[PDB]
């Protein structure tokens, strides 16, 4: 959660979560220079990880 | 294969052939949005594409450009907004519009409406038949169905895109690109 | 919406009424303002008829069929589940009462063999009740003019007098006033017109409107005179002309 | 409601007249006397609820009442008390009777009630809760607003049975009208009777055979009809509609379904 | 429901014929006395249903001495009001039933 | 109904006025207490006459 | 929702299924009318015209289910079959039961009686067509049965079906009430089939073409179908309009 | 300048029903008075988007000459008040000047909610707006004199509250365009832009049939791409016959088809 | 029926027998269809049961109406 799952799904919904979620997509996906860094990610289940 | 053909349609053509769009009068291409499953290469493809057209290359994000407070970033977008029309041609590309989407009615009032409203106006001032062959406008997103309901009202994005599944052909070409890096194997 | 329980009819519903069950009496509401008035020396049955199509035959919709010669139904509800129903009440007692005891049912008995196959309805899973609820009114010779109620659940009640569909709740008030068994039959056929003519009042035509007595024999109907002794038929349906008359008499 | 006030008047209500004498001694006397009441020394009636479902003028009568009364009317619907933060809704109660408090005599009307008040809840919707609040605490509020120039609490509903009848219930509400809608032909007669005030009609059928005709009809099933009647009066430059043009308007509304759209597919 | 720290519980029940004697008569008090004293009828002949039930009692028999434009009741009044206040309790109450049992 | 009358008085208002006697004349102190019955019976009421 | 699903009864307690098959019956947008005539009983269908791939005469819409009784049918082919077969193989049954030939008014119950059987069968969806028997009926002379999906069944002095069964309506209705008879006028079989043909073309505005229609007869002991050249012979007066 | 009401096509018919509506009782509140009948203001209009609704209500405001304020209220949505106080405010008193005038209220259904009782609580603020512009157009007031005309492009975000009467009094139906409507419309666009010659339209707008008449410009630019890809600046009969083929697909796919409440 | 008589010879209880079980059948045609049954329709009925047993059951009748 936060970075992880969207909390649109909710009637009111929240979108704070979606910003640090998009961010961190972008910096992963496509060019970038990297001085070899590793990406660990702890998830206790995949299923709450959003699929994206 | 397919949606090479269609997208160099919508753009390139146009670009280099605008002196006939004035003559027979008919708008060109205000723009193409590209939807369905990522891993389909929305990215590279603009990539490409812009530079075939000689027009330069913008790779942007709506909500990313809004740093801190949406206080003097609903203002800083209105900046980028200006830049990105002003030195023409040029193909901005706008990425994932799923977080001002808001379909919903609790679609904030706050400065999360300012991005999205400019974000029209891009897309209004193209029509005409000269204004549509300088700017052009490629965007991206995921879920198509979050979207703002003035989006769906008018052509505002003069072509739709969906990506069909992958066939054998095309996982068959998509193997030998990765392969090529490595040693080949026969 | 309601409980995958109560749906089910081979489950027993949270409540014990079922939802079904329920749905049966929606449908009994949503159709016509039948009713039926007992009398010392008759029984008057008495409905509306569907107005249909404009070129649609308004004659061939039978709201009142004849069971036997000597006993009628009326029904609120649909066309389909009352013609159904109507061919196994007939066909079960044949065999139950016309082959063993050579004759005509009862009253009560053909009212008992009518409930059992309502009942079956509800008993089996995955098939509905009857989407109809009758009055089965009749005359036999033991225990006189009879007067009935069958509900789709398969539970039957006599009474003085029933009313159902949407004008229930009016019809049953009027007869209560107006009228109590004591009083002769002429008397209930005027004011049962009077009543289902506060149902509606566009058209009260005798076209539009089916009326029918179960009252004394007619040995003329008996078909095959010469023989005294056997009982004409007790019902005797009134033609439109024959409405029209009584209702110069109201 | 007096800011800019109605323009119904108690002579503009045609029909209904039966009905209307109850509801103007139950509301409108407390409050141009209190001192008839003194005397005897009676509480003065409670709420009073309105019910027939709507074409029955329940809203109109509560129109006719807010020009006399010369005094606050407040006017408020079940929307304004349904959530509007998730959590606005118990706040909403009470403001509404303090504000009657303020500006006292006030007439308390609340239009929509049908969906606050419900004999069961859910609890897991997060947003249902406060509909569940609002109709505990309105409860609660009425017990300490008897003996007060605020007339207690007026409502307008389809049905008496959506309110919980137990809790809601005579002796808070011990005035419960049920409005004809099956109607006579005396309270049929009346509204009849405002459109032919309104407008000389030229005698060229029987006006009676009109009434007889109509089944149960409501009052705005007549308004409509003569709305037609008037449409092709215009063309005509006819300025007295003919009873032959009326005659003709309901034979074209056959309206409440009749037999023709109702009966037609629940064969 | 479960254990914690609930333990006292009084239980109310609707009022008796003697209960209802009580409430009526304090009311009628107050406001003008039931005239040949006949406010013990009223509770002897019939329990209501609630002291809520008693105060509409209360209420009605006054608004009748209002009609006539009198400001004092009688028994007579009493014996109309009682009629109407419960009688019209069992009928909103009963037409929730279809024909069940 | 009193009844009611002595069986609320015994509980709320002797170990308010003094909690002293109350515990050591009884053993403990009485909890919340639960009234119920039907609506419309004026137990609202008896609860502000206590107060 | 489940509550669409269910073959047993609905919460409203009218099923939604049954609404449901009324939507079908016009998928095909098939006008069709059947009229009585004197001593005659005259259906017509429009007989679509498709593409070369197919033959246009193998198309059609009216059935010779026996001696006098055609079928005149509405909604769906598939189903429009799976119903035919039934009413066909009555017949015949009755036939041999009875040793008499079948009347229509007994065909027509026996049909609503199954329909009824339909939903109370879980696996089974309803059949979702339009059955309309016409014949010239061996007590009764001309006869009009029409036959609801739902099961409902009833007369008719005459009638169309179809999106547009409006229009056809009210000039059949009006028709009536100048000639003051619910037959249409003429003794002649011929003539009447042309006042046919005329009145379902003024209703819908459109011309049809011999290609364009099926004109199937009634008469005593047969019902049989017209060639394509007889229906010309008519058509050629009204065209000129 | 009035929208050539030759060039409205296949809802011919409509123009013509219209005029009762309105132009009797815009020149006369006098006539329908006499008449005996209250005067008629509300009036709702309804059709697929794309069959021009809005075109239809200026098609009839440029006849009478009568002061015309097309306002589309998505322009300037958003929860709470802010913008549209301001806005509405302006726009009757402009209105009242230029009377007799037409309001015609473009996208009602925009700052139009739905009650809800669960939902989402943001939807009732934005019905509020709605309710202000009622009241300041009509109040208890009748006048013919100024009207609105209602119009909704969406049907479930369209108000319950503005379907009554006292809010409504005709409920006026726009339907597809003709078939041979279509047709007058397909060649009309193909004469404003350049074009070799061409009549392949005789087949074309058979294909092409249940098209919102938006929806018919498209198969003629998509056309002319086609033209111009070819190294023309004139559309062929050839190209033509290319779109509609392709531009028919889409459009039933994702069709609006609806008619509103 | 009161309009199709018949009149029994053979052996006695098969008569009645069969006259009882039949009639039942044709009263429940009668009223399913609203029509008089034909004469025929009751030849028709009664010669298929008979034939099924080759004769056992041995009533012949003269069928009359
Ligand atoms: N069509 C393609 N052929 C080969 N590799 C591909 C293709 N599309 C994507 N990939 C690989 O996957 C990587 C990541 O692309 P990504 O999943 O971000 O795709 P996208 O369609 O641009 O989506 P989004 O921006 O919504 O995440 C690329 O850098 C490329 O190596
Ligand atoms: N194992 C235990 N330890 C302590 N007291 C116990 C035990 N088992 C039973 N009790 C008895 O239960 C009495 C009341 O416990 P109390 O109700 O305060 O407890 P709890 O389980 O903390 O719950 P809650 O806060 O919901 O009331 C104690 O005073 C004592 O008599
Ligand atoms: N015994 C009484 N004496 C006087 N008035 C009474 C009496 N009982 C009830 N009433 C009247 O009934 C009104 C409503 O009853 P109240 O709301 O106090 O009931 P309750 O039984 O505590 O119900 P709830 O279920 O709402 O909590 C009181 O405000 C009062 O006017
Ligand atoms: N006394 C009457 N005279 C005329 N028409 C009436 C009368 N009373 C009620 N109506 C009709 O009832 C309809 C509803 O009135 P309104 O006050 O809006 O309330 P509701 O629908 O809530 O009962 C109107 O169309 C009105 O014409
Ligand atoms: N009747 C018509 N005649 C000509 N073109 C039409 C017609 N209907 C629709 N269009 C075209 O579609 C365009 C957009 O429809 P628009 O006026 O925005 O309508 P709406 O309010 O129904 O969405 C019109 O401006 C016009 O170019
Ligand atoms: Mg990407
Ligand atoms: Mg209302
Ligand atoms: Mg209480
Ligand atoms: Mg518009």
């Amino acid at each position: 959660a936060v970075g992880g799952a969207r909390f649109d799904d909710g009637a009111g919904g929240d979108n704070e979560v979606q910003r640090t979620m998009l961010e961190l997509i972008t910096q992963l996906d496509g060019f970038d220079p990297r001085g070899n860094i590793k990406v660990m990610f702890a998830t206790n289940r995949p299923n709450t990880l959003d699929p994206a | 294969d397919k949606q090479i053909e269609e997208l160099v349609e919508a753009i390139v053509l146009p670009m280099k052939r605008a002196d006939k769009f004035k003559d027979m009068g008919i708008r060109a291409p205000k723009g193409a949005l590209m939807y369905g499953p990522p891993g389909t290469g929305k990215t590279l493809l603009a990539r490409a594409c812009a530079a075939q057209t000689n027009a330069t290359f913008l790779k942007l994000a709506a909500p990313q450009l809004v740093q801190m407070y949406i206080g003097e970033g609903a203002k800083l977008v209105r900046d980028a907004f200006a830049l990105a029309k002003e030195k023409a041609p040029t193909i901005i590309f706008i990425d994932e519009l799923d977080a001002i989407g808001t379909k919903r009615f609790d679609s904030e009032k706050s400065g999360d409406r300012e991005v999205q409203r400019t974000m029209l106006e891009l897309l209004n001032q193209l029509d005409g038949f000269s204004s549509d062959d300088r700017v052009k406008v490629l965007a991206a997103t995921n879920r198509v169905d979050v979207l703002d309901p003035a989006l769906l009202r008018s052509g505002r994005l003069d072509r739709k895109i969906e990506f069909p599944l992958p066939s054998e052909d095309s996982r068959a070409q998509i193997l030998q690109i990765h392969s090529r890096k490595m040693t080949t194997d026969d | 919406m309601t409980d995958r329980y109560s749906f089910s009819l081979t489950t027993f519903s949270p409540s014990g009424k079922l939802g079904q069950i329920d749905y049966a009496l929606t449908a009994v509401k949503q159709g016509v303002t039948s009713l039926g008035i007992k009398a010392t020396n008759g029984v008057v049955i008495a409905t509306e008829k569907k107005s249909s199509s404009p070129l649609a035959m308004s004659e061939t919709l039978s709201k009142v069929s004849l069971l036997t010669p000597d006993i009628g139904a009326v029904y609120s509800g649909m066309g389909p589940d009352y013609r159904v129903l109507v061919d196994k009440s007939r066909k079960v007692a044949h065999t139950s009462y016309k082959r063993i005891y050579g004759e005509y049912p009862p009253t009560k008995l053909l009212v008992s063999e009518v409930a059992k196959i309502m009942q079956e309805a509800t008993q089996s899973g995955g098939v509905r009740p009857f989407g109809v609820s009758l009055l089965i009114a009749g005359h036999d010779e033991f225990n006189g003019f009879s007067l009935y109620q069958v509900d789709p659940s398969g539970s039957y009640f006599p009474w003085k007098a029933t009313a159902i569909g949407k004008g229930s709740v009016a019809a049953k008030t009027f007869l209560e006033k107006r009228w109590n068994d004591e009083l002769e039959l002429e008397d209930a056929i005027h004011i049962a017109l009077l009543t289902l003519k506060e149902s509606v009042e566009g058209e009260f035509n005798g076209d539009t409107i089916e009326l029918a007595i179960i009252g004394d024999e007619n040995p003329d109907l008996l078909g095959y005179t010469g023989i005294p002794t056997d009982k004409g038929p007790r019902f005797r349906k009134l033609t439109s002309q024959e409405i029209n008359d009584r209702l110069e008499a109201l | 409601g007096e800011n800019e006030k109605p323009d119904v008047t108690y002579a503009d209500v045609g029909g209904l007249d039966m009905q209307k004498q109850e509801i103007r001694e139950a509301v409108e006397l407390p409050l141009v006397q209190a001192d008839l009441y003194e005397q005897i020394g009676i509480d003065p009636p409670r709420g009073v609820l309105l019910y027939g479902p709507p074409g029955t003028g329940k809203t109109m009568l509560v129109k006719a009442v807010a020009n006399s009364t010369k005094a606050a009317f407040i006017r408020v619907n079940g929307s304004e008390f349904v959530h509007k933060y998730l959590g606005e809704g118990p706040r909403m109660v009470r403001d509404v009777f303090r504000l009657a408090r303020e500006n006292a005599p006030s007439i308390i009307f609340i239009d929509e009630v049908d969906s606050i008040a419900t004999k069961r809840f859910d609890a897991q919707t997060g947003s249902d809760r406060e509909v569940q609040r609002i109709l505990i605490e309105l409860l609660t509020q009425m017990d300490g607003f008897d003996q007060s120039t605020n007339v207690k609490v007026i409502m307008a509903t389809n049905r008496a049975d959506t309110l919980d009848p137990a809790l809601l219930r005579p002796g808070r509400l011990d005035r419960k009208i049920e409005f004809p809608s099956l109607r006579d032909r005396r309270e049929r007669r009346l509204i009849f009777g405002t459109i032919a005030s309104k407008m000389s009609l030229a005698p060229e059928a029987d006006l009676d055979s009109l009434i007889i005709r109509n089944d149960s009809l409501s009052g705005a099933v007549i308004a409509a009809i003569m709305q037609e009647a008037g449409l092709r009066a215009v063309r005509k430059n006819r300025y007295v509609i003919l009873q032959s043009d009326l005659e003709e308007a309901y034979a074209t509304q056959v309206k409440t379904d009749n037999t023709v759209d109702k009966f037609d597919f629940y064969k | 429901l479960r254990p914690g720290r609930i333990d006292r519980k009084i239980e109310f029940p609707p009022p008796s014929v003697a209960a209802r004697a009580e409430i009526l008569r304090i009311h009628s008090r107050k406001m003008n006395l039931t005239r040949g004293i006949n406010l013990r009828k009223v509770a002897e002949k019939m329990n209501g249903c609630s002291g809520a039930d008693v105060k509409g009692v209360c209420t009605e028999a006054g608004m009748y001495a209002l009609r006539e434009r009198r400001i004092h009741v009688t028994q007579e009044d009493f014996e109309l009001a009682v009629g109407k206040v419960m009688n019209k309790n069992q009928e909103t109450a009963i037409s929730v039933a279809k024909l069940f049992k | 109904l009193t009844k009611q009358i002595k069986e609320i008085k015994e509980v709320i208002e002797l170990p308010v006025k003094h909690p002293e006697l109350f515990e050591s004349l009884g053993i403990a102190q009485p909890k919340g207490v639960i009234l119920y019955g039907p609506p419309g019976t004026g137990k609202t009421l008896l609860a502000r006459a206590v107060a | 929702g489940y509550d669409r699903h269910i073959t047993i009864f609905s919460p409203e307690g009218r099923l939604y299924q049954v609404e449901y098959a009324f939507k079908a019956t016009n998928q095909t947008n098939i006008n069709s009318l059947a009229v009585r005539g004197k001593d005659c009983t005259v259906v017509i269908s429009q007989k679509k015209v498709p593409d070369k791939l197919l033959d246009p005469t193998t198309v059609s819409y009216i059935f010779c289910i026996s001696r006098t009784i055609g079928m005149v049918v509405n909604g769906p082919i598939p189903d429009a079959r799976n119903a035919a077969l039934r009413a066909k193989a009555e017949a015949a049954e009755f036939r041999y039961k009875y040793g008499y030939d079948m009347p229509c008014d007994v065909l027509a119950k026996r049909m609503a009686n199954l329909s009824q059987i339909y939903t109370q069968r879980a696996y089974m969806r309803p059949l979702g067509v339009i059955l309309t028997f016409v014949s010239v009926d061996e007590e009764l002379g001309p006869s009009i049965y029409k036959t609801d999906p739902a099961g409902y069944y009833v007369g008719y002095k005459a009638t169309a079906t179809g999106p547009k069964q409006q229009e056809i309506t009210t000039n059949l209705e009006n028709h009536f009430k100048k000639s003051k008879i619910d037959h249409i006028n003429e003794e002649s079989w011929e003539k009447v089939v042309e006042f046919a043909i005329t009145h379902m073309i003024d209703a819908l505005g459109t011309e049809f073409s011999k290609n364009d229609l099926e004109v199937g007869v009634a008469t005593k002991d047969k019902f049989f179908t017209l060639s394509a050249e007889n229906i010309e012979e008519r058509l050629v007066a009204i065209a000129e309009q | 300048g009035e929208i050539t009401f030759d060039g409205i096509g296949g809802l011919t018919e409509q123009i013509r029903e219209l005029r009762e509506v309105i132009e009797l009782p815009l020149k006369n509140p006098e006539i329908f008075q006499r008449v005996g009948i209250k005067p008629p203001k509300g009036v709702l209009l309804y059709g697929p988007p794309g069959t021009g609704k809005t075109l239809l209500a200026k098609a009839v405001a440029a006849t009478i000459g009568a002061n015309f304020i097309f306002s589309p209220a998505s322009g300037i949505v958003d929860k709470y008040i802010g913008e549209s106080a301001r806005i509405i405010r302006e726009m009757f008193a402009y209105a009242k000047e230029h009377e007799p005038c037409i309001i015609f209220m473009d996208e009602v259904d925009a700052i139009g909610g739905r009650r809800f009782s669960e939902g989402t609580s943001a939807d009732r603020e934005i019905q509020r707006t709605l309710m202000e512009l009622l009241t300041q157009m009509d109040g208890f007031d009748n006048l013919g004199q100024t009207k609105i005309i209602m119009a909704t492009n969406r049907p479930d975000t369209l108000d319950p509250a503005l379907l009554r009467p006292g809010r409504l009094d005709r409920k006026v139906e726009i339907p597809l365009p003709n078939e041979a409507g279509r047709l007058e419309i397909f060649k009309i666009h193909t004469a404003k832009v350049k074009k070799t010659g061409e009549f392949d339209f005789e087949a074309a707008v058979k294909m092409s049939d249940g098209f919102n008449g938006a929806d018919i410009r498209n198969c003629a630019t998509e056309a002319g791409f086609f033209a111009i890809r070819d190294d023309r600046d004139h559309i062929n009969p050839d190209d033509l016959m290319k779109a509609v083929r392709k531009v028919a697909e889409v459009k039933k796919l994702e069709g609006t088809i609806e008619y509103q409440k | 029926s009161p309009k199709i008589w018949c009149a029994g010879a053979g052996t006695a209880a098969d008569t009645e027998a069969v006259t009882q079980l039949i009639g039942s059948n044709i009263e429940l045609h009668s009223l399913y269809t609203s029509r008089e049954p034909r004469v025929v329709s009751a030849l028709q009925m009664l010669k298929q049961h008979l034939f099924k047993y080759q004769g056992h059951i041995g009533a012949y009748l003269i069928v009359a109406g």
